[PDB]
RNA sequence: UCGAGAGGGAAACAGCCCAGAGCAUCGACUAAGGCCCCUAAGCGUACGCUAAGUGGGAAAGGAGCCGACAAUGUAGCGGGGCUCAAGCGUACCGCCGAAGUCGUGUCAUUGCGUGAUGGGUAGGGGAGCGUCGUGUGCCGGGUGAAGCAGCCGCGGAAGCGAGUUGUGGACGGUUCACGAGUGAGAAUGCAGGCAUGAGUAGCGAUACACACGUGAG
RNA sequence: GGAGCGGAGUGAAAUAGUACCUGAAACCGUGUGCCUACAAGCCGUGGGAGCGUUCGUGACUGC
């Protein structure tokens, strides 16, 4: 019953996103929302916003309204287009700073 | 039971019906018959190892196939000099089916 | 006539990295570091391939010596006796009898013992 | 054809007991290391343990020729500075004979990850009594050939 | 030397490579080393070798019976059809070479459009055209002009 | 101080495994 | 001899001892060196010497011994152990031991089926693989070209496949010649992308707290 | 909230979606077969048991 959504170009570094997505692999869909709800990390907000699209797609598109037999089948974060800007530092030099992005994908399947 | 035969500077353990791989016998075509000089015969508890007796025993075999083995890749090399020789080799073989071990 | 050396250069890069599939770490991803190692892999192949002949003969002598000492004849003299009986049979297969067919190897030590001189240390 | 290489189940380990009563220490170790390494049977291979368990009784009465009892040491360094501690075999064989015989045999074996597995098949004791009576050990005399 | 710019030494203990100009061969956008230049590729070949080669090429065609002669290509009006019919009668092979004086406009204009026919003056008959062409067709005026 | 060598992939990943969040 | 020399031995040890590697071989005999265990082959046979672990370092000199004596940890046999020699001397017997030689198969240079020959840096000569383009003849392509990724085969090498599968969606193969911006792994080489250091240092100089409100936050 | 995405539709083709023909490598992930917590490793190579969606891995051992 694989239904999935994903957010692309989400402005949070891939490692910081993986820190949270590695909690929500293979648990009940609702039980995963109740974990991202009470999660200190700031990446848990975009991730839970994608976890809700997956359930919304499962209910609407494929007519699996009951969102309690679902578990996270797949969830992974892919690298995204990095932005590059500079920073003035001591003695006239400049060090680069990369503002990384990520592509978060979540897949819910029936148990 | 089985007999020991030499086939081109190499010994083998052969029983009737075995298919064995030997150095190429260039003189023999597919289907030909070749006699191999036996070096030992073991038939149960009877071990025939007398060379005069064995000089008359010849194991008869049939040339089954002419084939080439796997390709071996060779490299000569010595550091800091630039010497490097690359070479390939496929050893050619003949498969023979042993048909008879005269007693 | 300008030549872009991409269709020609890649031909050897894939060849090396296909030979390098298996190496641990960085020797199996990077052409330069993989091509320094498949050179060593081929040289070791050459040496060990020519040096397993004495490797296997060592293993055969170990088995022949172990079986011969089970029948109370050291490998030192079991070979000499075999020479004096003209029953030369390769070590490859002379060690193949000791493992499987103990009787046949037992029958060959008998021949090697009787083909020896009575007193083995007296002047030839 | 290919030369037989023993599989896990071709080996049938036995139990040998070597009474070391007034038998030279060096000749005890070599005999015990031969059996331990499995280098006396035709199923030997250089990568599998084929040896036999070797119990050693009377490990406190190993004869030692010459002035070894009062000259040969057994050094052991700890890693800390000035941590070398040596022990005369007169002291070592007096109260820890088993720890001296087992050290000798250890040297007469490969120092790899397999030689330590072979060495685990050697039980050393100081009395005439070994607890391994349920393994049906077979007394093993030390003999030479022609 | 001709790339625009690069007259300055890019920099001086900098810790980088030493560079004498930003337009050095190894730089991206730098000059080309041992690149092409305009040149004439013509060769001085002895006169006798040229003439002998043409004789050999024509002799080879003659030996295989591939020289033909016609009193004309078209009678009267210019017609690519008349030339096409004539050449069909002579040969059905792909490559044909028509040797005709340049003062005979009828033959030139009639035959020039045919895909397979290559036209030449008697005086500029040359080795390359002879060898490419399967058959050679002379106008009688051309043939006498060439042989003389 | 400065890193003497590029850290091998095995050693890098041994460490980043330790940078994990805890299930609440 | 190394340089330009692989292989075996001396524990490791370019220059020492043995020996000159065309390629394959799960056959045999040997060279230097060895045959108690590590480690292939002798706890070899017989006579004699050594009591010092001499062997396993050294002098004048003194009666195999003394002389003998530096600094991280045994540390001057490679280690274990060795006088119940597994030490030195002299005979006898045998065996292990290399890419040496013989055996077997196969390729190449050279002289006349046969003889010799084929380690190699600087360097000299010869024969070729691959990329792009041109002329020419013969061919392929929406029935799926180039390019990329595999699979299965092929060549002595550079490499190949008018084999095949996937992706791809419009250009290629090949004979004989011809031309070259024709082959990169290094120049503290050049440009673009991306790693390691690392979720690390830093976040740029003194104090903000509470209530309500807006707000998806 | 938006961004973005899942259905749907156009298109021959939507991993052709205005970040867009082809989409290699470095680099980053998910799943999966094998090995891996008594071991000293120019990371390979010879021998070799075991396991498995000839092939993949490679306990142990020689160099």
């Amino acid at each position: 019953m694989e239904a999935r959504a994903q957010a692309r170009y989400i402005r949070v570094t891939p490692m910081k996103a993986r820190r949270v997505v590695d909690l929500i692999r293979g648990m009940d869909a609702t039980e995963a929302q109740a974990v991202l709800r009470f999660a200190p990390q700031a990446a848990s907000v975009p991730v839970k916003k994608v976890l809700d699209s997956a359930i919304a797609n499962a209910a609407h598109n494929y007519d699996h309204t009951d969102a309690s037999s679902l578990f996270i089948s797949e969830a992974f974060v892919d690298e995204g287009p990095t932005l590059k800007r500079f920073r003035p530092r001591a003695q006239g030099r400049a060090y680069r700073i990369r503002k990384r992005t990520s592509h978060i994908t979540v897949v819910v399947s029936s148990k | 039971m089985y007999a020991i035969v030499r086939s081109g500077g190499r010994q083998h353990k052969v029983a009737v019906g075995d298919i064995v791989e030997v150095d190429k016998i260039s003189t023999a075509k597919v289907g030909d018959t070749v006699e191999l000089s036996t070096l030992l015969v073991v038939d149960g508890d009877a071990v025939t190892s007398d060379p005069w007796v064995l000089a008359g025993i010849k194991v008869q075999a049939e040339v089954v196939d002419h084939h080439k083995g796997a390709k071996i890749d060779i490299l000569r090399y010595k550091n800091k000099t630039g010497y490097r020789r690359r070479q390939g080799h496929r050893q050619q073989y003949t498969a023979i089916k042993v048909t008879a071990i005269p007693t | 006539a300008r030549v872009k050396r991409a269709v020609n250069a890649h031909k050897k890069r894939r060849a090396i990295l296909e030979q390098a599939s298996g190496y641990r770490g960085q020797r199996s991803r990077l052409y330069r570091k993989a091509k320094e190692q498949v050179t060593h892999s081929l040289v070791y192949n050459y040496n060990d391939r020519k040096k397993r002949k004495g490797d296997f003969r060592q293993l055969w002598i170990q088995r022949i010596n172990a079986a011969a000492r089970a029948n109370g004849i050291t490998y030192n003299r079991f070979i000499q006796g075999l020479k004096a009986a003209n029953v030369e049979v390769d070590r490859k297969i002379l060690a193949e009898l000791a493992v499987n067919d103990a009787n046949a190897f037992a029958a060959l030590v008998e021949v090697a013992q009787k083909a020896l001189p009575s007193d083995v240390n007296a002047p030839k | 054809m290919r030369t037989y290489s023993p599989k896990p189940g071709d080996v049938t380990r036995q139990w040998h007991v070597i009474d070391a009563q007034d038998v030279v220490l060096g000749r005890l170790a070599t005999t015990a290391a031969t059996l331990l390494r499995g280098k006396h049977k035709p199923i030997y291979a250089p990568h599998v343990d084929a040896g036999d368990f070797v119990i050693i009784i009377n490990a406190d009465k190993v004869h030692l020729s010459g002035n070894k009892r009062t000259q040969k040491m057994a050094y052991r360094h700890s890693g800390y500075p000035g941590g070398l501690r040596s022990v005369r075999y007169d002291d070592l064989l007096a109260n820890n004979p088993e720890k001296a015989v087992e050290k000798a045999v250890k040297g007469m074996l490969p120092k790899n990850s397999l030689g330590r597995q072979m060495l685990s098949k050697l039980k050393v004791y100081a009395g005439e009594n070994h607890p391994h009576a349920a393994q049906q050990p077979v007394p093993f005399e030390i003999t030479q050939v022609a | 030397g001709e790339v625009r710019g690069g007259g300055k030494k890019p920099y001086r203990g900098t810790g980088r490579a030493r560079q004498g100009s930003t337009r050095a061969p190894q730089f991206a956008g730098g000059g080309v080393v041992h690149g092409p230049v305009p040149r004439d590729y013509s060769q001085r070949t002895p006169k006798k070798m040229k003439a002998a080669a043409l004789r050999g090429a024509l002799s080879d065609r003659a030996r295989h019976s591939r020289i033909h002669v016609v009193t004309g290509v078209v009678e009267g009006e210019i017609s690519t059809k008349a030339a096409k019919t004539l050449f069909g009668k002579i040969s059905e092979r792909k490559n044909l070479l028509l040797v005709v004086e340049r003062s005979d406009e009828a033959a030139w204009l009639s035959a020039r459009n045919l895909p397979q026919v290559h036209i030449l003056e008697p005086g500029q008959l040359n080795t390359y055209d002879v060898l490419v062409s399967d058959d050679v067709v002379f106008t009688k005026a051309a043939f006498e002009s060439f042989v003389s | 101080a400065v890193p003497k060598r590029k850290m091998s992939r095995s050693n890098t990943r041994h460490r980043r495994s330790q940078w994990k969040a805890a299930v609440p």
